[PDB]
């Protein structure tokens, strides 16, 4: 029978300070005991100061930061070019998780 | 496209009228005249049919009088081919209703629901409305002997006697002056008989232009019978009452 | 007849010019945004003194920081006002923020040109929506059954507006405090109203930062119409 | 599906389907409502035009929406069946998921939302009937009397009419009905009711119809003797 | 695109008539005369087979129409319409009942179920009245023999003899002389061929007239041979060749 | 799920029901009423899967009141436990069935006789004197069997429960904490309050 | 007057959609002719090419719609193509509905049928094409069926249509009272096909030459159209007798 | 009367005046032709330069379908481009199922029934465009026009728009003066000369010539564009022959 | 006259008079020019207001990074045709990871507007659309027409009053057309070009709207203060 899903292994990271943020993952791409490339970056600069990581299933993963890197194109468009801040962000990514509740994407997300 | 030729069946007149409905009456007015009475221990339904060819087969004849169950029958003015649609969908619910709460539909009930469906083609759809006027008598264990008529407009009123089709002015005239609340049966199918004799644009009423029917609790204790008159049963009732 | 959705030879809709005629026979109602807030007035108008004035709703609240005043075939509005709500509350939902004014003018404004042959005509009333947001202030919006809408610093709809708005063309700069606003809203309303204006049959109303959107009572609207009074004599 | 707009806009701004249905409810037999201090009392004409009629059966001209609303109407009554159809249901489906029953604005709201919804959506014309409903909000005492119409506004009455010759007798209730005053019983609103009727009617015999709604679900129907005693009353009162 | 026309194109006029359905009438009586009469142990339906061209043959085309083995149709007015309520109609008495009670309807219920498609041709959105009057012909074993009529608004009614179309005013006229209580089948049949030869003006022979009998039930046209219950069937198209054994003790 | 009984007397239909609602090792409520009113003289238990129970019960109590407005009038015992069952029969099929059982305890005020339904999820109807659901049945019908005479009192009837709930607490494996007991008769629907 | 805009009745009981269909179908001037053999059925139409700029090989109102069945049309040729290709998709589907060919007059009929729907709804207009099917069925033999804008269709021993269609019937309909026979008894399609033109021939009143004519024969198991050359022998054929 | 105000509508001489009233649309467009070849076809196209401010071989006119068949059309051009599309869609589906690239009269009839069916109703508006298309496939070259009505047959030359009458009697000569056949590279050439010949009924502003071909030999059976020298050599070919 | 009523009637000469009439709506609308060089393209527009109390309807749309456009005419409609191509762009960069060349931008503009005017029941779109864009062939300038009519140019002007700039830069041509790698001399002369538009009206700071995209500058507009360096 057909598993659609799989493990791309890695592990991300993110501190925050009283200035500025961090968000660190490694650069290892896996399937099984085989390395698909030892540079795959999964940390991602989506526009108004907001990275991300989206790590575990990794097509899940990029379907993910793509669906939300889209989001915030259209909020500039619907919205006058405002800035998405950060609390905003988490809020439409819930949604964005949520809305495959009974189909959802293998990931563990950190912005 | 095609709005160019839409009548536009479900509009108002300017002085608030629907036309579609106003028509629909004015071609009910040209059909046989149907009298219903209601007396304390039964109900009468008694029909013209329209001009008759004696190479008619009478007996095996259905135009005016028709049954929706054993306890609720109408009367018909109008296009036959619209009421029997219209009856069609009064037996399903009838039987609708039976299936459901196991037991005979109240005759209100169904009389609203099919007045309903005639409300509907008034207000949307765009379709022409049923060109037909019904008398329904019956029975049930609420209001015992009723009657009621419902018209294109889906509007339902009940009756004591009450007359549809052609010459209904003069009927309701004529009807409003005999009839009395302790009335019987038997004196409600002469008064029936006797108005439509009156108001009849023939020349003399005879058994093969008429349809008749009783419904009475004149079966055997606390029950309802339907009499839907046979040929000769109409011949016999109106030598009876003298009227040949 | 001919298609709803026809043009006119000098290339406007059919309907949408129709349903500005019968705006134009609304009730009046008139906006004024300052520094210090926005102010929201109407005519009530009753048809018959029996009918209870206070159910006249003309003046609704569509978000705490978000207010809207109709004119025309006002059983029209509530459709849109139900739009609003659910445009704005929605937007607090996917954003955990609330949503610009502007935003929630464009959302309504979206429905209008949504007839023909969708619902089967435009809308027969026009919206005056005021409310704040953290990047463009105090807003004043006028939504039209067309799908335009203009910011406004003062404009007035209905019955009385071409009178109002030049006189709101005059009294209008961009010091005005909300106490300024409040009177003159009223000041312009009694000129334009046919019977005499008083706290039963006109409205008042305002959205600030601080305490958001608030329809004023009648005791309240009351002294402010005895204020103006004494302030004309006054000289 | 039927598509056609058949509500829309005419050149100096009215949507003529909208108002010829207002023409309909002016046809319509006379309906009036007026709200007491405790109490509001709904009167309606009927029409002499038909005798023989079995007014047991006959639809009755006030029909109870919930045990605490009732609705009268003027213009086409099979119109009014649909309107109080979907006005019933949404009682029910109001109490099963707020867990109490409607206000009047409420279901006044509701029934003059399905109203508008009529003038511009496509296949369908407007509703031929204008509505007074009454009644009183789940334990509250404060009487509640709305009327709505075709266009879909609402409005709230302490008292008011429609119908044909309605603009006679809201001219008698706009003189003879005191706001610092509403009828402080149910006997003197029955009775400013039926004198509003009076002044239109023609005999208070079987013409006349009249429901009283009091608070916590308490509606009756008057009988012909008890509506016929008030009749009797006012025209005694009046020679003088 | 797509089915614009969901409106009625038969309304009602000021003074109530069905303008579209009157006007159907008026091209059934521009058509050519058929009839029907009923006797005590059979019914016969007969036309004149109106030949478009001679070099047409007319044995192609079939104005009496068989809908079950005990019910046959005749009309008058517009053969196309005519042609696919055959179809329809030999459809509704499958579907309708004998898909449900295994046994073939009673005339009056399939020409009920005739009457129901005619009158939503009446109704329905884009669409006009059929342009014909059918004659049903059938038996059944709890009704016996019947004789129907039925109308572009969707009407019908039982007769002991009729005529429809072109002369059917003379016609009928001519069967209230001859028609009794006490007819045989073949008296119906003789009092058939001479009605139509009054509306008929060229040749009348076997090849110019069509014209079938419900009757007694025949063995020889099932087909099969086993089941003692199923005795054939009771409608019969009459031969060229019968038609003018008859014409000459006419 | 649990303890519902039912009996009719000479005069009136009672209707006993447990007032615990369990979920897993907790007992959350012990004074849980499990039962609607549909009309004046009509009363209906229910019990099975939860959510499932109040669901269907409220939904037929909203159907059965929206008809009551429309005709003025209150449906006989026997028409509303005939639509109960086939919103029943109707649900045992759908994609996810209402997995409900229930107890209809009217007074038909046309005959004047009081009338007791037992109606299974599955859309079973039977008329009965006593009736039960679950795993209560087990117990109490031999002795209803025994002790019942059609021309019981009320009073007669709440000992003859009494008797019922007493060998329920003393052979039943679980707390159903007690049960809530009402009466319907010619004057409606009224709750016994010390049981 | 919209009764004469859309296929609704007129006041004196007729379509005038319908009728003005039918002449539409002479918007082509161009005249055809089906006759039977003892063997085949054959069908002939003029062919008139007045453009020099066009492919002549591509000028044709003659249809292979099956392998047995051949169909001429008289009208307007996007509408003669238009009732060709649900000619073929009817035929197609009906083989692998019910596991043998289509008969001619089934095919005919069904086509009838689909003319008279256009002719009592109001959405489709009525395609201005009479349709003339021909076949040698495997039960009936020669066989010609004919289909108009009404949705009236019949068998016949021959046919014809056209703009000068009369004189071509009653040419055939003397020949037939001559033979005192249903068909052109012939061994040969070679010699019916002789026989159709040379009727023709004589009711037209005009000379063809190889490329002013169109034929199709159908035969017991095909239906096919002849080249130039095919019919440039059978005109030879004829002049040398 | 009133006949012409709906489609599909016959009147009584038995036509559809709307779709004749599409084919005015189409005569009052700039001229397109079609020249048939030894081996395949060619295409051209009069484009009116309306303003110097339109950027030159920068608003292409002639389409390509699948890959072996050229479509130019006079009258409407988004209607010609809708055709185009539905054509590509055909195609596409044709392709999918029976492998082998859509046969030219196959193609014709795609585009005809498509366009016959926007005769059919009134609730659609025929084509306001008279098409000229072809290619090469398996049994060689094939030119056709299409027009509003649905109608198409085969040419050995074709031509539409405000220059027909000019164009036509100018391909009439090269198809009495050419009986054995034209070669690819000269119809490209005669295609020129005809372009500039039919540009006299369209004179007031100057014009843009656009040529395209397909040829078995000289395009490999592919459907070009005529670029650079080969389109400056037929410019200049037919600059000659004006003067 | 008789052939007006929708957009599925030809007239008797061939003419769709309800297409024209939504062209007549442009012709109303104010006026917005169009210029473009080999490095960058730019629009500039004159904004429209109700009164002096209002705002000035915007009239520049950002469609992505690297195209937009400007309209004349019913806005709402060029909020629906700039919606469809901000979704066009935004397909193609999803799918194919392409930046949606400006040409075939004309090509999905023209196809959507045709079938508006090919059915009953539907209606024309009732603008006109100035389309800019940087792809991977250079700077261009499109005109879109409601007709369904798409154009590509060097430059040109659409509104009340266009014909005054579109003479302008049809003499400016060859100066323009080589105001390579300078932005602020570009937006003047589509500036300059706007100016032969104006009547009894002049170039204020809330009344002009200018918008550019280049090689190295992605779709921006300016607006308010931005603009003062223009007048
Ligand atoms: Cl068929
Ligand atoms: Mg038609």
């Amino acid at each position: 029978q057909f598993n659609p899903y799989g493990d791309n292994g890695g592990t991300i990271l993110g501190i925050a300070g009283e200035d500025f943020a961090v968000l660190a993952g490694d650069t290892r791409n896996i399937t099984d005991y085989s390395i698909n490339s030892r540079y795959e970056p999964k940390v991602f600069d989506c526009g108004d100061n907001i990275v991300m990581s989206a790590n575990g299933f990794a097509a899940d993963g990029d379907a993910l930061v793509k669906r939300f890197k889209n989001s915030v194109k259209w909020y500039h468009f619907d919205h006058n070019d405002k800035k998405l801040s950060i609390n905003s962000a988490a809020r439409n990514i819930q949604h964005l998780l949520y809305g495959k509740r009974f189909f959802p994407y293998y990931v563990h997300t950190i912005i | 496209g095609s709005r160019r030729y839409d009548s536009r069946t479900t509009i108002f007149s300017p002085e608030g009228r629907l036309y579609q409905v106003e028509y629909a009456l004015e071609s009910i007015s040209h059909a046989g005249t149907a009298i219903g009475i209601m007396a304390s221990d039964g109900i009468v339904l008694a029909a013209e049919r329209k001009v008759t060819s004696t190479l008619l087969e009478q007996d095996t004849s259905t135009e005016k009088l028709y049954k929706l169950n054993d306890k609720i029958a109408v009367a018909v003015a109008g296009l036959t081919a619209d009421a029997e649609i219209l009856i069609n969908t009064a037996r399903i619910h009838a039987q609708n209703y039976l299936k459901t709460y196991n037991e005979d539909i109240p005759v209100e009930i169904l009389v609203r629901r099919l007045s309903d469906i005639k409300q509907g083609y008034t207000q949307h759809g765009g379709l022409r409305p049923f060109g037909v006027s019904f008398i329904y008598a019956g029975y049930d264990d609420r209001y015992g002997y009723q009657l009621y008529t419902s018209n294109p407009s889906g509007n339902y009123t009940g009756w004591k006697a009450i007359s549809v089709g052609a010459n209904t002015s003069a009927a309701q005239t004529l009807l409003q002056m005999d009839y009395k609340d302790d009335m019987k049966v038997d004196d409600a199918i002469e008064l029936a008989l006797k108005t439509l004799s009156k108001t009849t644009d023939s020349s003399a009423l005879t058994y093969d232009r008429l349809e008749f029917a009783t419904i009475r609790k004149g079966a055997n204790d606390g029950e309802v019978y339907q009499k839907i008159f046979k040929p000769q049963e109409i011949k016999d009732i109106l030598v009876k009452t003298g009227i040949t | 007849d001919r298609g709803v959705s026809t043009f006119s030879p000098e290339g406007r809709l059919f309907q949408v010019e129709y349903s500005l005629e019968a705006i134009k026979l609304g009730s009046t109602a008139i906006g004024i945004a300052t520094k210090e807030g926005v102010v929201l007035g109407v005519e009530k108008r009753a048809t018959s003194p029996l009918l209870e004035s206070d159910s006249i709703e003309k003046i609704v609240e569509i978000d705490r920081h978000i207010g809207c005043a109709m004119s025309g075939l006002t059983a029209d509005a509530r459709s849109m006002i139900e739009h609003a709500r659910t445009a704005a509350v929605t937007h607090n939902l996917y954003y955990d923020e609330d949503i610009n004014v502007e935003s929630l003018t464009q959302s309504v404004c979206d429905l209008a040109l949504r007839f023909g042959e969708l619902m089967s005509r435009p809308f027969g009333v026009a919206l005056l929506i005021a409310g704040h947001d953290a990047d463009d202030g105090y807003q004043l919006f006028h939504a039209e059954p067309s799908g335009t809408f203009y910011r406004y610093n003062a404009k007035a709809i209905g019955s009385g507006s071409e009178g109002a708005q030049a006189e709101l063309l005059n009294e209008w700069h961009s010091s005005l405090t909300l106490k300024e606003a409040e009177l003159l809203v009223l000041k312009i309303l009694k000129q334009v109203m046919e019977e005499k204006l008083d706290e039963n049959n006109a409205q008042l109303s305002c959205i600030t930062k601080q305490d958001g959107f608030k329809i004023y009572d009648n005791e309240k609207t009351a002294e402010l119409i005895k204020e103006l009074k004494e302030k004309e004599a006054a000289e | 599906g039927y598509d056609r707009a058949l509500s829309i806009f005419s050149p100096d701004g009215h949507i003529f389907q909208v108002e010829y249905a207002l023409e309909a409810v002016k046809r319509g037999t006379c309906a009036v409502g007026v709200k007491g201090k405790n109490c509001v009392v709904l009167g309606c004409e009927r029409r002499s035009t038909l005798k023989l009629q079995d007014t047991r059966i006959t639809p009755s001209k006030v029909s109870k929406i919930d045990s605490h609303v009732v609705l009268s109407f003027s213009g086409l009554n099979a119109d009014s069946r649909i309107l109080i159809e979907k006005a019933r249901v949404e009682a029910q489906s109001h109490r099963l998921t707020l867990e109490d029953p409607v206000t009047v604005e409420y279901l006044t709201r509701y029934v003059a939302g399905v109203q508008q919804r009529y003038t511009q959506s496509g296949g369908v014309r407007p509703f031929g009937v204008s509505t007074l409903i009454a009644g009183f909000d789940p334990r509250d005492d404060e009487p509640k009397l709305y009327q709505t119409e075709p266009s879909g506004i609402y409005s709230s009455w302490s008292a008011q009419t429609i119908g044909r010759n309605s603009k006679t007798v809201r001219e008698f209730l706009e003189k003879n009905y005191d706001r610092k005053e509403p009828p402080a019983t149910v006997e003197e609103c029955v009775k400013l009711t039926v004198r509003s009727l009076l002044e239109v009617v023609q005999t208070g015999a079987k013409n006349i119809e009249i429901t009283v709604v009091k608070p916590d679900s308490d509606i009756v129907a008057l009988s012909s003797e008890e509506i016929n005693q008030y009749v009797t009353q006012i025209e005694q009162e009046k020679q003088e | 695109m797509t089915d614009r026309y969901s409106f009625s194109l038969t309304t009602f006029s000021p003074s109530g008539k069905l303008g579209q359905i009157d006007y159907a009438l008026t091209a059934v009586k521009q058509g050519v005369t058929s009839l029907g009469i009923k006797a005590t142990n059979g019914v016969v339906i007969a036309t004149e087979k109106k030949s478009s061209s001679p070099l047409a043959m007319s044995e192609t085309l079939s104005k009496v129409s068989l809908l079950t083995p005990d019910i046959g149709a005749v009309y008058s007015g517009m053969g196309p319409d005519y042609r696919v309520l055959v179809d329809k109609s030999r459809k509704v008495a499958h579907t309708s009942y004998k898909r449900i009670y295994g046994e073939y309807p009673p005339t009056k219920l399939l020409v009920s179920e005739v009457a129901k498609i005619m009158q939503e041709a009446t109704q329905s959105g884009g669409v006009r009245p059929f342009g014909v009057s059918l004659l049903i012909a059938g038996h059944d074993e709890f009704n016996g023999f019947s004789l129907y009529q039925v109308d572009p608004s969707g009407s019908y009614f039982p007769w002991k003899a009729t005529a429809i179309g072109k002369g059917s005013v003379a016609a009928k006229t001519f069967l209230e002389k001859r028609w009794n209580d006490e007819l045989e089948l073949e008296d119906a049949i003789h009092i058939a061929l001479l009605t139509l030869k009054e509306s008929v003006e060229g040749e009348f022979n076997g090849d110019t007239i069509e014209l079938a009998i419900i009757g007694d039930e025949n063995p020889d046209l099932l087909g099969y041979t086993g089941i003692p219950t199923d005795k054939g069937p009771r409608f019969r198209k009459l031969t060229s060749q019968e038609i003018n054994d008859r014409l000459e003790a006419l | 799920m649990d303890i519902i009984l039912g009996i009719r007397v000479q005069d009136s239909v009672i209707l006993a029901s447990s007032k615990a609602v369990t979920r897993g090792i907790s007992v959350l409520k012990d004074s849980d009423d499990k039962t609607r009113q549909l009309s004046p003289h009509t009363l209906m238990s229910f019990a099975g899967e939860a959510g499932d129970t109040v669901q269907f019960a409220e939904y037929i109590q909203a159907n059965i009141q929206l008809y009551s407005i429309r005709e003025d009038y209150e449906l006989s015992p026997q028409a509303v436990s005939s639509f109960v069952r086939q919103e029943l029969a109707k649900s045992i099929r759908s994609r996810r069935p209402y997995q409900v059982n229930v107890l209809i305890g009217g007074y038909d005020k046309k005959k004047n006789k009081p009338e007791l339904y037992q109606i299974d999820y599955l859309g079973t109807k039977v008329e009965l004197p006593y009736g039960a659901h679950g795993y209560s049945g087990f117990y109490t019908f031999s002795l209803l069997d025994h002790h019942y005479r059609p021309d019981m009192t009320t009073e007669e009837g709440l000992d003859l429960l009494k008797l019922c709930v007493q060998e329920l607490e003393k052979r039943m494996p679980m707390d159903f904490k007690g049960v809530i007991v009402k009466i319907v008769d010619k004057d409606g629907i009224r709750q016994v309050d010390d049981f | 007057g919209y009764d004469r805009h859309i296929t609704i009745f007129s006041p004196e009981g007729r379509l005038y959609q319908v009728e003005y269909a039918f002449k539409a179908t002479n918007q082509t001037n161009i005249n055809s002719l089906a006759v039977r053999g003892k063997d085949c059925t054959v069908v002939i139409s003029q062919k008139k090419v007045p453009d020099k700029l066009l492919d002549p090989t591509t000028v044709s109102y003659i249809f292979c719609i099956s392998r047995t069945i051949g169909m001429v049309v008289n009208g307007p040729i996007p509408d003669a193509r238009n009732a060709a290709l649900r000619a073929k998709a009817e035929a197609a589907e009906f083989r692998y509905k019910y596991g043998y060919d289509m008969p001619c007059d089934v095919l005919a009929k069904r086509m009838a049928n689909l003319s008279q729907i256009y002719t009592q709804r109001a959405y489709m207009r009525p395609l201005g094409v009479i349709l003339t099917f021909v076949s040698v069925d495997e039960e009936l033999g020669p066989s010609i069926y004919k289909t108009d804008p009404a949705g009236y269709y019949v068998g016949y021993k021959a046919t014809a249509t056209g703009p000068k269609q009369q004189e071509i019937t009653t040419n055939l309909e003397n020949h037939f009272k001559k033979s005192k026979i249903d068909h052109i008894n012939e061994e040969s399609w070679e010699k019916v096909v002789e026989f159709a033109i040379t009727h023709m021939i004589d009711a037209l009143g005009t000379e063809f030459s190889k490329n002013d004519l169109e034929v199709g024969v159908a035969t017991k198991d095909k239906f096919f159209t002849l080249s130039a050359e095919n019919i440039e022998e059978r005109l030879v054929a004829i002049a040398e007798q | 009367t009133g006949y012409d105000l709906s489609n599909s509508v016959f009147s009584p001489d038995g036509r559809n005046f709307q779709v004749e009233y599409a084919v005015k649309a189409v005569e009052n467009g700039t001229t397109s032709i079609g020249i048939k070849c030894n081996d395949g076809v060619v295409f051209a196209v009069e484009k009116l330069i309306t303003s110097k401010l339109l950027v030159p071989q920068k608003n292409v006119k002639i389409q390509v379908v699948d890959r072996h068949i050229g479509c130019v059309y006079s009258g409407l051009i988004p209607d010609g481009r809708h055709l185009v599309n539905r054509g590509r869609e055909e195609a596409a589906s044709f392709k999918k199922l029976y492998k082998t690239p859509i046969p030219i009269p196959a193609f014709a009839d795609r585009l005809g029934q498509y366009v016959q069916a926007h005769t059919l109703y009134n609730s659609v508006r025929p084509f306001g465009v008279s098409t000229i298309f072809g290619g090469v496939d398996k049994n060689g070259a094939h030119l056709y026009m299409l027009e509003p009505s649905g109608s198409y047959w085969g040419y050995k030359g074709a031509a539409t728009g405000k220059g027909r009458q000019s164009a036509k009697a100018e391909l009439e000569k090269l198809v009495d003066h050419h009986p054995e056949g034209l070669s690819a590279r000269e119809a490209v050439k005669q295609a020129a000369k005809i372009i500039y010949l039919a540009h006299e009924d369209n004179k007031e502003k100057d014009f843009e010539l656009e040529i395209s071909w397909c040829s078995l030999s000289e395009t490999n059976g592919l459907h070009k564009f005529v670029k650079g020298d080969l389109l400056q050599e037929a410019i200049d070919f037919a600059q000659k022959e004006i003067n | 006259n008789n052939y007006d009523g929708d957009t599925v009637t030809f007239s008797p000469t061939g003419r769709l008079f309800q297409v024209e009439y939504a062209l007549e709506a442009i012709k109303q609308g104010s006026v917005t020019v169009g210029l473009r060089s080999n490095t960058h393209a730019v629009l500039v527009a004159l904004k429209r207001n109700a009164d002096e109390l209002s705002s000035y309807q915007k009239k520049i749309i950002k469609c992505d990074e690297h195209m937009g456009l400007s309209l004349a005419g019913l806005a709402p409609d060029a909020r629906v045709l700039s919606n469809y191509l901000r979704q066009q762009c935004n397909y193609s960069s999803l799918v194919f990871n392409r930046k949606l060349a400006v040409e075939r931008a004309g090509h999905l503009l023209c196809d959507k507007a045709q079938k508006n005017t090919q059915s009953y029941g539907g209606r024309p779109y009732g603008v006109g659309l100035l389309i800019i864009g940087y792809d991977k062939s250079g700077a261009h300038l499109l005109e879109f027409q409601p007709s369904g009519n798409v154009t590509e140019l060097y430059g040109t002007a659409i509104g009340a009053r266009s014909q005054g700039a579109k003479t302008y830069l049809e003499r400016t041509l060859d100066t323009f057309i080589k105001i390579d790698g300078n932005p602020d001399e570009l937006i003047k002369a589509g500036v300059e070009a706007i100016s032969q538009s104006l009547r009894d009206e002049s170039l204020t700071v809330d009344n002009l709207s200018i918008a550019i995209v280049g090689k190295d500058t992605p779709f921006t507009i300016y607006d308010g203060e931005a603009v003062a360096k223009y007048i």
